[PDB]
DNA sequence: CTGGAGAATCCCGGTGCCGAGGCCGCTCAATTGGTCGTAGACAGCTCTAGCACCGCTTAAACGCACGTACGCGCTGTCCCCCGCGTTTTAACCGCCAAGGGGATTACTCCCTAGTCTCCAGGCACGTGTCAGATATATACATCCTGT
DNA sequence: ACAGGATGTATATATCTGACACGTGCCTGGAGACTAGGGAGTAATCCCCTTGGCGGTTAAAACGCGGGGGACAGCGCGTACGTGCGTTTAAGCGGTGCTAGAGCTGTCTACGACCAATTGAGCGGCCTCGGCACCGGGATTCTCCAG
């Protein structure tokens, strides 16, 4: 069941991220085998090491998911997670406002960072120099690990000159109209950015921000966005399931965030905060969103 | 060695470095060339943040790499 | 065969004068060597740092008596004064 | 017609037998394994005193009574007398380990 | 053929020894010197604190009905004058309890 | 390995007893249980360098007192 | 007519005084507080001013500390706001009584 | 005397201001001056027989820092 | 005429003092014998703290856009870091103030 | 005219060569001194503390060490070990 | 609100057990006696800083009106924890066996203390420049009322 | 939820202004070379204590069920405390003068470390008895139910 989510005064960007979030079944599931159990990999020499427990980054995310739907009050205090992101980033650190894109993207890579770390320190344990310290990251940084993370939101850009592989995990999609519209947009030839390895969950962001000279001003021109895309000539349907939308400016604003309670189409749910309201589709439609978030369907 | 460099409007922009550049000094040939200060400056690889006093061969970035440049905004 | 040291035998003559027909327990024997030395070392160590920071190199009666003041608190410590000023004064007299 | 107390007369009762004893409340075994688990992450197949692991058990008894009876204030200052952990949470924060 | 050798404490008139005390802040590395006073003066105050220690442990044994002290007559004793509970607040009695205490509160009403 | 649930329930009560808590939560037990471990990793680190600085791998009990005294928990009745 | 209403100003007040770092008490009668105090120890003593900020340093932040101390004992309360039983408690769990 | 007055009621409430409390009530001015008054004698105490011990009239600020250090509130600024 | 003599804190590449701090250790009455690699490895771990102390002073100052280091920026320096919170945690610096901090209870409703 | 001693010079040249272009109050000087000197003290003591535990009469390296690790927890005590061990090895060397 | 039933607790009496008290080598640490180099006591000089006051500004402290948000009191509930009977299991005790690691003894030799000489690094003192404080005019954010 | 107005608040420019990085001269503490001496590093050994195992007991730990009490949510009310405004008041500055004592210097002498010889006091061991744990029985007391 959809539940408020406690304020802590500047955190309604951080609520709104927890709440579009907490709508990914898939990452639920994951979470599972990453807690338990620490199974022992072995890898050939180019190994058989057991897995560490999660690091608290990861683990006060896992918990939170739990509270979700166990638990039967319909506010939750989400201030375990972002005290763990504080020591993570310095700049989270008080309650100077801060962005919601922004707090993803150290939330996303931090994620596979403890599975960066945590298996790449166990082996450095298990064995033991600085060198070989340092030559394990090094054989790792060139290496693409599959992480969890990578299995549900990372997906692979290729741009042609040349092809070129790049991993991905958000699109920014400039702005000058419809969200294809700003995906077109993307993929002019200049030069053509093409991905092939299309991500399970697509999270895809709109550039409103932008500076007029010396003027800084937002965007706040509306796009229409449906509930379903075609993917396949941009590389493919996708859902959509979690909006964020900003009310206000660059400098004052507001985050509220959208998402789909499901186990056709149902429901949408309006969060602020604190505050849960029922709202239609079509509502949803007319929001002025910032972020969106879309399921894996074919 | 060359890397593109992707503006808050979306458009590409070749810039040249060598592995041993620092961010500072990649934020500074913004500046030649785009004068958007750094302090809001801000570049995304991979869907990394690049932290600032580190260098670019460690992020292990190659020629005809793509930056995602965006900026900061405020909302409470 | 190394000889180890204790305030046993002085803690059983103390308690023998204060209470005649009294016992002590093995444990609380080390009870009370172990507080005799806390005391100690705290006591040691309060004079020599008062010591160090009179730019002294000496350690004699008198920053005993302030280490006592310092660590006593009241009654307990004009008490231990007096008892202590009794001693200095018995030891200069014989 | 069976025979029972009412709610808190015995707890009452063996409160008092336990705040007039001095015996050691946690089981000798499980400690020792306890101690002897948490003791592997330092140094490989360490070995161990009864005497030292006494004055363990000695200091985690007195240490876990005294932070009962601080959250135990705690509770009977929130206008209650059932400890919920918040009033852990309190005290080890007021006393200052977190 | 010198003289007695009269022991320092008994100069002092004191059952704790004075060179050993000495001897303690000698090799204790305290200081260099030691003044004569110093060694006497403590082994006074030592005197009197495990005085006063065991006469309120004595009298909380006869309190009990017992004729030994044990760690259970020090705790009650240390904790029950006020003196000596701030004195040593943070010290840890093996095998020593607690003092019975039971907030009003917690009493059936 | 999972010996933190060697900590009884029961010997939770008897501790809380002795401290003078008339009724227990039953959310209490196990941050009991992560007090006591963090307690030990406090206390078990420094006895264990204790030991490893003197060259000899077996734990006394009088390193155990030095270093609960050196965190402020000075212990009578062991030398 | 403007009219805040209660507990905006407190907090723009807390949060402007955990912004700077003056001295919240004032010198003189603090200088005099301080000096009554001495008296019963000793007579006719003398003060450095280095002396007495440092005095003046050490108070504040130790009144700082309880009172952080205390507001989390009233959250705890279920309170918003603080009262002396509050003070006592934080008194007692820190072993100041 | 009366100089425990000039503890206004002012400075207590900034001063519970930079401590992050919300709002005081009225039975706090006289207990907050109270237990500051307590921390003064435990304080200046030790600073006079320090000054006492240095054979000295006046109170430096050397022996309040170090009288402060010897209760586990070391104090930086001052030498 | 006998050698040019380099100083020991350049023998071991350290800026902070070794024979100050082996004076230090000598005359302070620490132990009546110090070991020859004793004041080097102090000198160390000094110089090691000192420079985190003012790495995470100056990246404060920045934060503030100062260009010299004040008490407020080594409290903020030291506070920030729970590791050195830790270490520091029973130290009063002057003019120090506390960090901006207020309890979620104490905000206000928004809508 | 007496002489004073501190480390202020020390402290400078440090933060020269951590931060090139940024400087330092006075006042935040006479803290950075008295976080010195606690310090050293701190470690000092510990040092002296082992060296009387263990039978021992000469404080070494090692004793240094082992208080870093008692005093410094977790990272701190893993990076300045490896800044004492490395200096020393460094010095042995020269 | 006042009595029996019952069950837990405590005191008393006998018993066997062992830990505390007294007695006997013996060895190291205390004592005693000169001796000397030094650290601390003491008197005097100085000049630094604490003391004290006096007059002017004005921001802070103080007293009061109010009205609203908070603490407290009352009530319902239903859910969680306590009291208890059965059953299981492992903590505990007793004993045996190995051996592995802690405590000395001998030797050395290598590291550190000590002394003298040399001088270069560190500190107090002027000194011109740049970071900070202050004034003030801004654009801008935030809160309150009205709708 | 939106608009507008009142009100704090960050910021750019200017201009003073005092703290600070730099240069200079001087002094002593650091470095170097040489020499002695003792402390710990190494090795072997002796044996005390730890680990490990095994088997039997039984008391404690798990489990469960009922039921009762109290934590919590909600509602209402009264008060007290924050917000603002007009009237002191004295804290602060700065400017002045005074002198008390804190620190430095020079003498000097009592004293504590030191070495060598002497000895007796506590330490380890080895007995011996009175305190005490244990078990059982009777007196005491608190609770709990019904009336």
């Amino acid at each position: 069941t959809v539940k408020g989510l406690s304020n802590l005064g500047n955190t309604c960007f951080f609520n709104a991220v927890m709440q579009n979030l907490s709508q990914t079944p898939v990452l639920r599931e994951l979470l599972k085998e990453v807690k338990m159990s620490g199974t022992i990999v072995k890898i050939e020499p180019p190994l058989e090491i057991n897995l560490e427990p999660p690091g608290p980054l990861t683990l006060a995310m896992s918990q939170f998911l739990n509270e979700m739907q166990e638990t039967k009050k319909g506010v939750v205090t989400p201030k375990e997670l972002f005290s763990q992101v504080c020591k993570k980033a310095v700049r989270f650190k008080g309650y100077q406002q801060q962005d919601s894109q922004e707090l993803l993207r150290y939330l996303l890579d931090g994620m596979r960072a403890e599975e960066h770390q945590r298996v790449s320190k166990g082996i450095l344990k298990a064995f033991g120099d600085e060198e070989l310290k340092n030559k394990v990251k090094d054989y790792e940084k060139k290496k693409s690990m599959p992480s969890f993370v990578d299995r549900i939101f990372g997906g692979e850009l290729t741009s042609m000159i040349s092809l070129v592989h790049e991993s991905f995990l958000d699109l920014s999609l400039p702005v000058l109209c419809s969200i294809q519209h700003c995906l077109y947009q993307f993929t002019r030839n200049e030069k053509q950015m093409l991905i092939s390895l299309a991500p399970p969950v697509l999270t895809l962001h709109l550039k409103r921000f932008q500076q007029a000279g010396f003027n800084l001003r937002k965007v706040n021109k509306h796009i229409k966005f449906p509930e379903i895309l075609d993917l396949a000539p941009f590389c493919v349907l996708y859902s959509l399931y979690g909006v964020v939308e900003h009310s206000g400016t660059m400098r004052s604003g507001h985050y509220t965030a959208y998402a789909k309670a499901r186990t056709s189409k149902g429901q949408w749910f309006h969060i602020s905060d604190t505050h849960v309201q029922a709202v239609p589709t079509t509502k949803v439609l007319n929001s002025q969103a910032y972020l969106l978030f879309y399921e894996r369907i074919l | 060695m060359q890397i593109f460099v992707k503006t808050l409007t979306g458009k590409t922009i070749t810039l040249e470095v060598e592995p041993s550049d620092t961010i500072e000094n990649v934020k500074a040939k913004i500046q030649d060339k785009e004068g958007i200060p750094p302090d809001q400056q801000r570049l995304i690889f991979a869907g990394k943040q690049l932290e600032d006093g580190r260098t670019l061969s460690d992020y292990n970035i190659q020629k005809e790499s793509t930056l995602h440049l965006v900026l900061r905004l405020r909302g409470c | 065969r190394s000889r180890k040291e204790s305030y046993s035998v002085y803690v059983y003559k103390v308690l023998k004068q204060v209470h005649p027909d009294t016992g002590i327990s093995s444990k609380a024997m080390g009870i009370m060597n172990s507080f005799v030395n806390d005391i100690f070392e705290r006591i040691a160590g309060e004079a020599s740092r008062l010591a160090h920071y009179n730019k002294r190199s000496t350690i004699t009666s008198r920053e005993i008596q302030t280490a006592v003041r310092l660590l006593l608190p009241g009654e307990l410590a004009k008490h231990a004064v007096s008892e202590g000023t009794k001693a200095v004064t018995k030891y200069t007299s014989a | 017609k069976p025979h029972r107390y009412r709610p808190g007369t015995v707890a009452l009762r063996e409160i008092r037998r336990y705040q007039k004893s001095t015996e050691l409340l946690i089981r000798k075994l499980p400690f020792q394994r306890l101690v002897r688990e948490i003791a592997q992450d330092f140094k490989t197949d360490l070995r161990f005193q009864s005497s030292a692991v006494m004055a363990l058990q000695e200091a985690c008894e007195a240490y876990l009574v005294g932070l009962f009876e601080d959250t135990n204030l705690c509770a009977i200052h929130a206008k209650r007398v059932t400890i919920m952990p918040k009033d852990i949470q309190l005290a080890r924060r007021i006393r200052g380990e977190r | 053929a010198r003289a007695k050798a009269k022991t320092r404490s008994s100069r002092a008139g004191l059952q704790f020894p004075v060179g050993r005390v000495h001897r303690l802040l000698r090799k204790g590395n305290y200081s260099e010197r030691v003044g004569a006073g110093a060694p006497v003066y403590l082994a006074a105050v030592l005197e009197y604190l495990t005085a006063e220690i065991l006469e309120l442990a004595g009298n909380a044994a006869r309190d009990n009905k017992k004729t030994r002290i044990i760690p259970r007559h020090l705790q009650l004793a240390i904790r029950n004058d006020e003196e000596l509970n701030k004195l040593l607040g943070r010290v840890t009695i093996a095998q020593g309890g607690v003092l019975p205490n039971i907030q009003a509160v917690l009493l059936p009403k | 390995r999972d010996n933190i649930q060697g900590i009884t329930k029961p010997a939770i009560r008897r501790l809380a007893r002795r401290g003078g808590v008339k009724r227990i939560s039953g959310l209490i037990y196990e941050e009991t249980r992560g007090v006591l471990k963090v307690f030990l990793e406090n206390v078990i680190r420094d006895a264990v360098t204790y030991t490893e600085h003197a060259k000899r791998k077996t734990v006394t009990a009088m390193d155990v007192v030095y270093a609960l005294k050196r965190q402020g928990r000075t212990l009578y009745g062991f030398g």
